[PDB]
């Protein structure tokens, strides 16, 4: 569902 | 009870843990200390020798569909999803999975 964020 | 999920990168794969708190809830610093303990034990379980540490944290905002910097306890609502960045880590975006229970890792 959620994709991990990028900094 | 308030359920907060906390995810992070482990050798390229995303690992997600669920923590259950009283109706009042956690403070950010407490959530970060629990997460650090749990993921260090997880790394040890998987055979990873390096330590886990947080150098940045974000929380997913449902209303705007964005990741916000995690700075205040008022950001920790029920069913929140937190993501912890680490130092010395290549963090490539990938799907965050269903969580394991985080409490067995608290020791
Ligand atoms: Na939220
Ligand atoms: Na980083």
């Amino acid at each position: 569902v959620l994709t991990s964020p990028v900094p | 009870g308030i359920s907060i999920c906390v995810a992070t990168d482990c050798d390229g794969e995303k690992v997600n843990l669920r923590f259950l708190f009283d109706a009042a809830g956690p403070s950010v610093s407490r959530l970060l200390n629990y997460s650090t303990t749990a993921f260090n034990n997880y790394f040890r379980l998987k055979g990873i020798s390096r330590a886990f540490a947080v150098n940045s944290a974000v929380v997913f905002n449902d209303v705007h569909c964005t990741w916000d910097r995690l700075e205040r306890t008022t950001q920790l609502l029920h069913n929140s999803q937190v993501y912890l960045f680490q130092p010395d880590t290549l963090d490539i975006p990938a799907a965050i999975p269903e969580p394991y229970e985080g409490e067995p890792l608290l020791s």
